[PDB]
């Protein structure tokens, strides 16, 4: 399954989402290498990840190494785990770092564990053609560092063009937060987005942002930045209707 | 304070199976890739296999692919190498090593274990025969020694009378598949017919303790 | 990528500068292995040094030609060094390069040892020739039974460079059956060495002293 994404060509009977363009996940001159089982594949900026071979509504794990060439030397920028959550009309990636380049000593590596979200893409629902009314309930997954078992629940009131949800069952209690009510605003590319506050007993503990995906607003996908006592923690978000 | 400890090596029949373990300490095992490297007797280093920090991606050299399988248990900080269909050219000392980064076979190996010996042949365990290399009867020093012949597997320990002037030669694989080494000591000819020169030969692959006396004539 | 380290052996003195070369066809690393010990990481690209590795060691070069430079040789720096590329699978190592201590030529002290009567009872006879405290490492031992010239029955074993006098020791072992042994009287050990004006030969007559 994971090895097929790195080696097998595109089949159209493969279930969507079939393609996920790696924009923010691989930067212009960098070179991201993904490994799973005995397979491995190299990606550049703008290349497509064969998400069709991956399982829907699950987190897929790849070992990764990020590299760029400076002068005439391949410095290893970053090493760790590359995560992908796949849905029918959306998908998002994340990087669990284990070592990063020593900025002040060329060729050296320093241990440092970060978790960040990479690329949130799919068939963006245009803001102008959203459901003109009604109420849809999205249910899915919230995943952070070393935890892919938190539950996303979100509801969108398309009449009021509002939205609210919460996160539950993450192992870290600071992270199971409420996603406060917020507006559905248009993006610069007219994508339908929702930017709101993270709450935790009705007080500011961060912020979140979701995009609506699918021609019928079937799915939402985004990320939550949650202020904690030990710094910011990034959580991936993805949910779908029934 | 990083330490790697290999174990599980030994004597194996051609086609047999062995499992090596490398228990680690002094670092967060779960964050780094691990690597096996082997050294055939008298020759250079050869990369065997590497496993990612997660265990989700493994790499092998083409000469061992399919027959050797690398694995890890993070809860026990242990690395494994399951060796199947073991051929004669798999005889070597196997070193477990830690990588600098989580991605397998893409970084230097900054810490090494002390290796374990894997011997693959049809020969069976045998204790050594020890014969005297008696000194001559005719510079002002004399040479005496002990011949440790026909033993399997390696290695033998030769201590001389429980000290200096000793040369214990490396073993040679004889034409019959058994090992033989000599250990010589140069003493003054005055000492001949004046001191006991008993050599202490110990072989634990076969559990044999033998102390033979090199005397003149 | 095949790596070839030239030359195979380097004989230097302490305080001398050592140049070790590794050719490609990057990122390369260097390792050191002392007699009877596991390898250790020395430097890595470009010239970063592992913890506990003194500033004596340094690396340079790009393209194909890579070099490991030890500025001031120390007596502990005399070992084998392997180069190793990792930025391209599969991982490949170099064949190695010895650093041995420099010294002048020392002639071998030659001894011969007839087979013991205990080994003769078992049915085998082994005749040993000892070449002790000599330099350089290179030499031969040619065995000659009844003043013939043996072939295919002797094996050589050479020690490691001594850490105190920088000499070597060799033992040649002539193997043959008991029935063959008692059919000949003269057994000789002729050694070839740079330190010998003419090959020194040690002999014993079977049955005498």
């Amino acid at each position: 399954g994971l090895a097929d994404a790195l080696t097998a060509p595109l089949d159209h009977k493969d279930k969507g989402l079939q393609s996920l363009t790696l924009d923010q996940s691989v930067r212009k001159n960098e070179k991201l290498k993904l490994a799973a089982q005995g397979a491995e594949k190299t990606y550049g900026n703008g290349d497509s990840l064969n998400t069709g071979k991956l399982k829907n509504d699950k987190v897929s794990r790849f070992d990764f190494i990020r590299q760029i060439e400076v002068d005439g030397q391949l410095i290893t920028l970053e090493s760790g785990e590359f995560q992908v959550y796949k849905q029918s009309h959306s998908a998002l990636t994340a990087f669990q770092t284990e070592q990063i380049q020593d900025s002040e000593h060329s060729g050296k590596m320093v241990a440092k564990r970060q978790f960040r979200i990479g690329d949130i893409a799919g068939e963006h629902t245009s803001f102008d053609k959203l459901p003109e009314g009604g109420r849809a309930t999205y249910r899915g997954t919230a995943f952070g560092s070393d935890d892919a078992g938190g539950k996303l629940t979100y509801t969108i009131d398309f009449a009021a063009k509002q939205g609210n949800g919460k996160i539950e069952h993450l192992k870290s209690p600071e992270l199971n937060v409420d996603l406060a009510a917020a507006d559905i605003k248009p993006d610069g590319k007219r994508h339908a987005v929702i930017s709101g506050s993270v709450l935790y007993n009705q007080a500011e503990k961060g912020s979140y942002s979701l995009g609506i995906f699918g021609g019928k607003a079937q799915e939402v996908a985004g990320s939550a930045e949650v202020k904690t006592v030990n710094g910011i923690r990034h959580i991936g978000l993805a949910a779908k209707q029934l | 304070q990083v330490q790697l400890v290999e174990s599980g090596g030994g004597l194996v029949q051609p086609g047999g199976s062995l499992r090596l373990s490398c228990v680690t300490s002094g670092f967060t095992f779960r964050s780094y890739a691990m690597t096996w490297v082997r050294q055939a007797p008298g020759k250079g280093l050869e990369w065997v296999s590497s496993i990612s920090h997660s265990g989700g991606s493994t790499k092998y050299a083409d000469s061992v692919k399919g027959r050797l399988t690398i694995s890890r248990d993070d809860s026990m900080d242990t690395l494994y190498l399951q060796m199947n269909s073991l051929r004669a050219e798999d005889t070597a000392i196997y070193y477990c090593a830690k990588d600098q980064i989580s991605y397998p076979a893409a970084s230097p190996l900054d810490y090494w274990g002390r290796g374990t010996l894997v011997t693959v042949s049809s020969a069976s365990t045998k204790g050594p025969s020890v014969f005297p290399l008696a000194p001559s009867s005719k510079g002002g020093t004399a040479a005496l020694g002990c011949l440790v012949k026909d033993y399997f597997p390696e290695p033998v320990t030769v201590s001389w009378n429980s000290t200096s002037g000793v040369h214990t030669f490396p073993a040679v694989l004889q034409s019959s598949g058994l090992y033989s080494l000599s250990s010589v000591v140069t003493v003054p000819s005055s000492s001949l017919g004046t001191q006991t020169y008993i050599c202490n030969v110990n072989h634990k692959p076969s559990n044999t303790k033998v102390d033979k006396k090199v005397e003149p004539k | 990528i095949v790596l070839t380290q030239s030359p195979g052996t380097l004989s230097l003195s302490p305080g001398e500068r050592a140049t070790l070369s590794c050719r490609a066809s990057f990122s390369l690393a260097w390792y050191q292995q002392k007699p009877g010990q596991a390898p250790r990481l020395l430097i890595y690209a470009p010239s970063n040094r592992a913890t506990g590795i003194a500033d004596r060691f340094s690396g340079s070069g790009s393209g194909t030609d890579f070099t490991l430079t030890i500025s001031r040789l120390e007596p502990e720096d005399f070992a084998v060094y392997y180069c190793q590329q990792y930025g391209s699978s599969p991982i490949t190592f170099g064949q190695g390069t010895r650093l041995e201590i420099k010294r002048t030529v020392a002639a071998p002290s030659v001894f011969i040892f007839p087979p013991s009567d205990e080994q003769l009872k078992s049915g085998t006879a082994s005749v040993v020739c000892l070449l002790n405290n000599f330099y350089p490492r290179e030499a031969k031992v040619q065995w000659k039974v009844d003043n013939a010239l043996q072939s295919g029955n002797s094996q050589e074993s050479v020690t490691e460079q001594d850490s105190k006098d920088s000499t070597y020791s060799l033992s040649s072992t002539l193997t043959l059956s008991k029935a063959d042994y008692e059919k000949h009287k003269l057994y000789a050990c002729e050694v070839t060495h740079q330190g010998l004006s003419s090959p020194v030969t040690k002999s014993f007559n079977r049955g005498e002293c």
